[PDB]
């Protein structure tokens, strides 16, 4: 009767689940799984051949970290079974055999990944019920609106999906495949020119720390540089594990650059501004001025400092000066996609757009593309 | 000798034949009345002899027959039933507020502890004393009566072969939304107007008091003052109840201050200041957060940021949202709301505490419900109302249908299977999972951009089909839903508003960590004690189920109160208010089901014009159905009369009285022609017959 | 009527009939009765006998007639009938009928009767004190003749 | 007793309806049906299946417009019944059920349009009493006139009908499938040449609106054209929904032209004035005097600035010079024929000329024939 | 004396030019301009700024690849310009200053457009005669008839042109914005369904190569998407440049189904099929029967296998069955613009028809609005 289902926010980086109606996720952890790389030589210790999530990142210094998604597809299904199993058994210590679960996609993903994510739970995990859902959908849903483009930017992919009225134009969907993982190995490329050397994946999370911590979003680019190289106030320190200190100073606002001109890692796309611009200019003349006006900022990648800013200032360039640009940035928009989630799994009338077990049997692995968008 | 006691027992049974006899019965000052086990108590605003021993030595034990109508019969019968079935018994006290439920309901404690114990009056005497503290702080003026009691009381009396042991009194149904928002002409819970009214002037310079015209929370209304009401001397009554309670001036202390905190918490207002991507509310004057912040022993600042605030909380990081100029309000009447809902389960905890009793093998349980509710205007509250009191009226059919099958078996009769269509229809229309009503308004209460008018079209979408649901034509914010005491109009104007009752984890973790130890208790309990009910109305029906599981381990017996006149005059009575009352109450309901019973002395005498029925005393096995099949050619379904005689279905009983009638009129005329021909007869034979041979016999000699 | 016929009083009702009923206009005319009194020869005059019959029901025709013959008294009144209409208003098989009873049942139902009829009914009903009439003997009575 | 009656002057684009002895209509709103034509992802929202009216327009830029009459003729007879039901209950908030309803019909319509609507109006709504009057007539009714010839135009057709003392001469009655609709695809058509491109349903609307907010009539059209050519005095700017800002020169003036020259948008028919002169010679040679002067002009296609002056202008080139010519726009010439719906469905006089139900049900749907007209 | 005249049909995607009188183009290439988009590093190697043509898809991989013109505007001047002076000097290696030049234009284009080429060519190459003719008009001309309606599909724009012995009805003629490129930009969209990702301009190629060779149009939809997703035998085969192979199924037919289903890329036009009905129903009757018989299809898009018979079926199913309905696609379809201009520019009688210099410089760029057409 009252079974609570899940809102599992499986990401590039992030796992972020937890029940229906909460206000928060339950586990929040790394999407890794780590594998010794050295010689074991005491008997008894080296029996587990596989670390995921936090105990992946206390062993760091031993383990080689692999990522399971990459550009929001599903690259290894073994690790990925591994990292499904350790949120519904280590993590929300729940059983998955009744409970309702929720996951989430990009909306432009190759369907084999979703036939997949349908094959595993309903075969593997044995879940009553299933359904998938487009994180930008979630990200409005959480804003509480109904009308509104939204940039959502996690590590793998960053996509724009403008929805007028609870109608989404599918032919406006943006797709972008860069987003906070780029951004990490180029901060790590540009940091060889102070001579800091970070080469294996252990060192790709102090990179990823240095980058959460210090980099900022410039409001002009430009300028900025010119103050970087006239002296020396833009300068911060930050302390590695084993004691040595970096210093970094250009670099802080050099690397989030890379959203606005993706040519710095050699892609010839355009910025997020003008992404979003074009998706705004490809929708019907009179849903553009509540677009505009209704700029929705989702994911982890969106929380630079100054981030808001200078998106506003770089659509209001490109937009007509008679329109009124606001960006919202919610201060939760980094789980504002799982927030989203669980608000749509909690409704009453919801229920009716499950995908049941018996509906998969019936059907095989495709029902979900007639069920799910 | 007019009268009669128990409608079962009659062989036609039409609600103007139920007014006639219930009219009859108060006429001759005969209250009380008998439908089958149901009884029926009509309010005559008059002392009536209710009381005295020697009723209750004649109701004592089966010795009287019940041919007296009386609430001792009612109460004897649970007693009897439980010494048979050594099992509990309930009995629900319905019925309007004013129409004489409350001193039904002492009567029977009474009552009970006479007959009971007989040698200990202690446990009636503390039960007594606790009833004016709930009566203030649970009955409020409506549009319909000056003092209604807005829940259900559930008192529980423990008995272990005639010892009595204490008593556990219980609330449910307990209006939430009524504590901050109140319709025209009617005013809050009676409590703040007695503690504005008759509290010492320090006690109003310390706690910064004034008039309840300048209070939000009171002020809705427009008339804070009841015209024929003393609230001081109510408040000086209530403070010798909790005296006499146990109540020490520290917790009187506390729960002013509680009281105090919540009536400041109301007249706290916010401004749309702007930022940079939304609309904040901030709080206009610090004065009131900082009152209700030093009279609850918490943080200022605190509480102004579970006012205006929201928080996101993971393991790793705690994220402040700012909130709406709405999400404010809903989030400070939510806390007013938990706040006097965990006093008045204090109060009722604390009086339960101080009877409580010591095992627990047998009980009876007293519970004093308000009924149906159709005003003019009619709203969210009364929805509530008439969906606690649907599932009521499914056990009282229940009860109904039951009797109904124990009469089919009682004499010797091939019992068959009757039907019987419940109010289940009506109970799935307004509260199932996937599409009641309810469930879109709590699924409307978490949408982003829901309002009435949604909330409106999306009922309108799912339940236009149903035959109870039904729409206006012009579109008013409105819908109908039919009931079993008729069609019922229900305005939509705040129902999201009225719904919001969300309190978050901060909340209560900010009053947890409190100065003074009730407050701090409470929530320290409720945070144990605590759920996906977030909204009103789930909340309202996880509390009627809760009420309904505690009534399933029992035999329900039903005391219906009516209302004779609405001006409480002593012997005036109207038949529109008799009619409205009895659709109210659900007694017609036992008429609904009863369509066969009809009876046998009927048929034997007054159906032989037919064909001049040539047998006497027709038996058990007479040539009844058979005279149907030669005599109207009508099907075989009444099913037998017999000794056990309830047979005919109304459209045959009706066929069967206007064939009657015309048989009648033919009669009459055959009989008046022939009386013109023996007029014609004296005329003819009396004028020549008569007259000529007498002048023929003169003319001769 | 036609197929039922009392045969003690169609002798007389026929004789009346035919001392009425002849071929005329209609009209009950009182040439043919002074005729049948003065056959053997008396003084005309109108001294004393200026009214002879004023109570007719009305005027009398040959079609109306033979309605009347089929349904009123000629050959009618079958007594099953008669104790069947009066054991219906009453629930004894024994038909003690209060008197007054009758009176309200006729005067209030059907086309309704004066109380001067029901007087006219009760100069040869032989009812009992407290009103429980009975009707075996007046109906034997009224139906073999008198 | 006091049953007061319904006048709808239901049009090709808009609907005007009231109560009759009113002065004005009581709702006035567009006669279209819209529906969605996007995908909806919200759970809840996209739940109703059809907008009419102005509601229409609000939800404009997800929705298909389509107009249930073309040039007088109701084409589709479900949406008709749409916009009747809702111009019955949400727009009057009244019961059709008590209430004799007036409706109105261009001159040389197919008798299956009248025969429809009778037998919708006594068989769906249920209306005590019916009646369908010319619009002409209604337009001498508001004009306070009974001699005259009427040039009615709105969106669908543009007919002409001379009266003479109350008598009609139905032979001289014209008809055009010329009006605003054409005027609007012209437009729509002729601002391409300047790089605008107006394609769907919804852009029509916005066209429509910069025709009636610009567009005007030239007295002389050739020396309009040079001046236009000779100089940027003529060139206004309008501001489309999106804050792009749209600018036409001699397409304020060529749009409105082709009533006068039809041959612009390929039709071999004379202009309205030649139409207008050609109707006046068909009347007796008695009559013409007074029809030159009495020239009443009604619908929304006669409001463009300046089209009186050519109108007086043609006809007096046409007219002999002896004549004496009088072009009679009242400035609420847009509302004329409900006006006069009004005025005559208030008459005591009247109140015998309406067709019955009992009528109805003894003679068919055929009962207007002989009823009306 | 013997001056022979320039032929050039600049499309939206590839320049057909050749000499007046020759049986083919002497000269297709794209219509792209190349620039550099990496950085230089070797002395000497990097001194070209542009590339256009064949040379541009040569050196496909480091370029970033522009089209001067989109739905058939010119939108870049400078690009157009190195076009235009590729194709005279590199490509045809004929001298511009004495060649008569023949243009074409799509019907219902811009103004500017067309001045703007009259002002280039007349200014900066020094043409001694120019003539803009419509792409329709010579669709017929290269196919041998003075009566039938010409559906012309470039990459830039689709429209319909209705002739009847030579005389044109303009108020019939359609025009979508719906061709190759935005086929090729849907295919593009919808091979992301199995994983494979074409982002650059460079891909664009690619994809574009992809659908000439593997798409087709299917006779019926719903039978052939049962028919692929029952069977594997529909799927080809694809190997890219660097050599890996990609396999397509229903996205062979699927691609170019949105000529017939423009709301498959959120447009809201009706299909070719529905547009060249509504502009055959635009004209005369008594010309309808003619132009039912001598469908004529021209361009590059038209180039499917199986158009003409879905084409012949729909518009059988629109069309009354008494009239016989022909499709008249002839194997050289992709080249008959350039035919019929080169069929025309040879004419005698033509010579009357050139815009000369004089003229030009006596009545300005305007004159071409006069002269041609
Ligand atoms: N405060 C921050 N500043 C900059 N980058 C951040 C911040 N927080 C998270 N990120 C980056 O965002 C990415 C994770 O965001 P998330 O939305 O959880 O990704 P996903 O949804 O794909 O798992 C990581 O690469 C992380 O480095
Ligand atoms: N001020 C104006 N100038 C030009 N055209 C107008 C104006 N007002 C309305 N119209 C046009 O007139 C048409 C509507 O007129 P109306 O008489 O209401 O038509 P109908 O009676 O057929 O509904 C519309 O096409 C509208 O564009
Ligand atoms: N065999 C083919 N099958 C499908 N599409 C083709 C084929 N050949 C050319 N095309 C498409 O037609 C377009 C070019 O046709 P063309 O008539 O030369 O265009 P334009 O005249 O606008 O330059 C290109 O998009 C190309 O992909
Ligand atoms: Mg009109």
């Amino acid at each position: 009767d009252e079974t609570t289902a899940l809102v599992c926010d499986n990401g590039s980086g992030l796992v972020k689940a937890g029940f229906a109606g909460d206000d928060a996720p339950r586990a929040v952890f790394p999407s890794i799984v780590g594998r010794p790389r050295h010689q074991g030589v005491m008997v008894g210790m080296g029996q587990k051949d596989s670390y995921v999530g936090d105990e992946a990142q206390s062993k760091r210094g031993i383990l080689t970290l692999k990522y399971p998604i990459e550009h929001g597809i599903i690259t290894n299904w073994d690790d990925m079974e591994k990292i499904w199993h350790h949120t519904f058994y280590n993590e929300l210590r729940v059983a998955p055999e009744e409970h309702p679960t929720l996951l989430t996609e990009a909306p432009l993903n190759p369907k084999a990944n979703r036939e997949k994510m349908t094959q595993i739970m309903f075969e593997t995990f044995n879940v009553p019920a299933m359904y998938v859902a487009i994180q930008a959908v979630l990200s409005l849903y959480a804003s509480g609106r109904t009308t509104g483009i939204v940039l959502d930017s996690g590590d793998g992919v960053t996509h724009n999906v403008p929805i007028y009225e609870g109608y989404a134009l599918p032919h406006a969907i943006m797709r972008l495949d860069l987003a906070g993982r780029d951004l990490t190995d180029y901060l790590m490329k540009i940091l060889t020119e102070r001579g800091y050397s970070f080469v294996t994946t252990a060192e790709r999370e102090i990179v990823r720390d240095i980058k959460e911590k210090l980099c900022y979003v410039a409001l002009d680019f430009e300028n900025e540089m010119a103050t970087a190289a006239s002296s020396s106030s833009l300068e911060k320190s930050y302390e590695l594990p084993d004691g040595q200190v970096i210093t970094i100073g250009n670099e802080r606002f050099r690397c989030p650059e890379t959203l606005f001109q993706p040519s710095f890692i050699g892609m010839e796309s355009a910025g997020i501004h003008e992404t979003t611009y074009n998706s705004i200019m490809k929708c019907d003349i009179d849903i553009r001025k509540d677009l505009y006006a209704n700029n929705v900022m989702s994911g982890g990648t969106t929380m630079y400092p100054g981030i808001a800013d200078r998106m506003q200032k770089e659509i209001t360039a490109l937009a007509p000066s008679t329109m009124k640009i606001k960006i919202i940035a919610p201060p939760e928009r980094k789980y504002s996609v799982w927030i989203g989630g669980s608000i749509l799994a909690s409704l009453s009338t919801f229920q009716q757009m499950w995908i049941t077990k018996q509906e998969y049997d019936e059907a095989g692995p495709s029902i979900v593309h007639r069920k799910c968008f | 000798e007019d009268g009669v006691e128990d409608m079962t027992q009659l062989e036609d049974l039409q609600e103007t034949t139920v007014l006639a006899n219930l009219k009859t019965r108060f006429e001759r000052n005969l209250i009380y009345t008998y439908i089958g086990s149901i009884l029926v108590s009509v309010n005559p605003y008059r002392m009536f002899a209710i009381y005295g021993p020697e009723q209750v030595q004649q109701y004592s034990g089966r010795a009287l027959g019940e041919n007296p109508p009386h609430l001792f019969a009612i109460a004897n019968l649970a007693f009897a039933k439980m010494l048979d079935a050594k099992q509990n018994q309930c009995v629900i006290i319905s019925g309007e507020s004013g129409s004489g439920k409350t001193e039904a309901t002492k009567l029977i404690l009474r009552c009970l502890a006479a007959m009971n114990q007989r040698r200990d009056v202690m446990q009636q005497i503390k039960i007594l004393e606790a009833t004016p503290l709930l009566e203030a702080f649970g009955n409020a003026k409506t549009v319909r009566n000056d003092n209604s009691s807005r829940f259900g009381k559930f008192v529980e009396i423990f008995l272990e072969g005639g010892v009595i042991c204490g008593a556990i009194t219980s609330q449910y149904l307990l209006e939430k939304s009524r504590i901050v928002f109140q319709a025209k002409n009617e005013r809050n819970y009676h409590i703040f107007y007695e503690l504005l009214a008759g509290l010492p002037a320090q006690l109003r310079q310390a706690f910064s008091l004034q008039e309840a015209e300048t209070y939000y929370y009171l002020n809705q209304g427009g008339n804070c003052e009841i015209a024929g009401k003393s609230d001081a001397d109510d408040f000086r009554r209530l403070l010798a109840a909790m005296e006499v309670l146990g109540f020490t001036s520290e917790d009187q202390d506390s729960i002013f201050r509680i009281l105090a905190s919540i009536l400041h918490l109301g007249n706290v207002y916010f401004e749309k200041h702007e930022t940079d991507a939304q609309e904040v509310a901030s709080v206009v004057s610090a004065r009131e957060i900082q009152a209700v912040a030093e009279l609850l022993q918490v943080s200022p600042e605190g509480l102004q940021k579970a006012i205006t605030f929201k928080v996101t909380e993971t393991i790793r990081e705690k994220i402040f949202t700012p909130l709406t100029v709405e999400s404010a309000v809903d989030a400070r009447d939510a806390i007013a709301k938990v706040l006097y809902a965990l006093l008045f389960g204090w109060l009722i905890t604390r009086v339960n505490a101080l009877v409580s009793p010591k095992q627990d093998t047998l009980s009876i349980a007293i519970l004093d419900i308000y009924g149906f509710e159709d005003l003019s205007f009619n709203s969210f509250e009364q929805l509530c109302i008439n969906y606690a009191n649907e599932n009521l009226q499914y056990l009282f059919n229940k009860i109904v249908f039951q009797e109904e099958q124990e009469e089919y078996i009682r004499e010797q009769m091939d019992w068959r299977e009757i039907a019987f269509a419940d109010n289940q229809p009506c109970i799935n229309l307004i509260s199932l999972k996937p599409y009641g009503i309810l469930r879109i308004l709590d699924d409307q209460c978490c949408f982003p951009q829901a309002t009435d008018h949604t909330f409106l079209q999306k009922c309108h979408y799912h339940h236009g089909a149903n035959p109870l649901y039904s729409k206006p034509k012009m579109p008013l914010p409105e819908f109908t839903i039919k009931h079993y005491a008729g069609k019922v109009t229900y305005q939509v104007h705040k129902f999201l508003d009225k719904n919001h009752d969300q309190v978050r984890q901060d909340v209560l973790d900010l009053f947890v960590h409190s100065r003074t130890r009730v407050v701090a208790h409470l929530f320290s309990s409720h945070a144990a004690q605590t759920y996906k009910a977030h909204t009103v109305a789930a909340k309202f029906q996880q509390s009627l189920l809760d009420l309904v599981e505690k009534m399933e381990r029992c035999n329900p017996l039903f005391v219906r109160c009516l209302k004779p006149n609405h001006k409480k005059e002593p012997g005036l009575f109207e038949p529109d208010v008799m009619m409205a009352q009895l659709r109210y109450s659900g007694v017609l309901e036992t008429v609904r089901i009863r369509k066969v019973r009809l009876p046998f002395q009927v048929f034997i005498d007054r159906y032989r014009c037919l064909v001049a029925l040539k047998l006497n005393v027709p038996a058990d096995g007479d040539m009844c159905v058979s005279l149907l099949s030669r005599l109207c050619t009508v099907t075989p379904d009444m099913y037998r009369v017999g000794i056990s005689k309830l047979f005919l279905k109304e459209h045959l009983h009706q066929l069967l009285e206007s064939m009657r009638e015309r048989v009648q009129n033919r009669a009459a005329l055959t009989l008046q022609r022939y009386l013109r021909g023996f007029f014609i007869q004296r005329h003819f034979r009396s004028l020549r017959r008569k007259i000529i041979l007498l002048q023929s016999r003169a003319r001769g000699f | 009527v036609f197929a039922m016929f009392d045969q003690s009083q169609i002798q007389e009702f026929k004789e009346a009939f035919n001392m009425i009923d002849q071929n005329r206009d209609g009209f009950i005319d009182k040439e043919d009765l002074h005729d049948m009194l003065a056959s053997l020869g008396k003084n005309p005059t109108d001294e004393y006998l200026d009214a002879m019959m004023n109570e007719a029901p009305g005027p009398i025709n040959f079609t109306m007639f033979l309605t009347m013959f089929g349904e009123k008294l000629n050959g009618t009144d079958p007594e099953d009938v008669i104790r069947n209409a009066f054991a219906c208003f009453d629930e004894e098989a024994t038909g003690f009928i209060q008197e007054d009873y009758l009176r309200e049942l006729l005067t209030t139902m059907g086309d309704r009767f004066t109380d001067e009829e029901v007087d006219e009914l009760y100069r040869e009903a032989p009812i009992d004190k407290k009103g429980n009439f009975n009707y075996i003997e007046f109906t034997r009575i009224l139906k073999h003749g008198a």
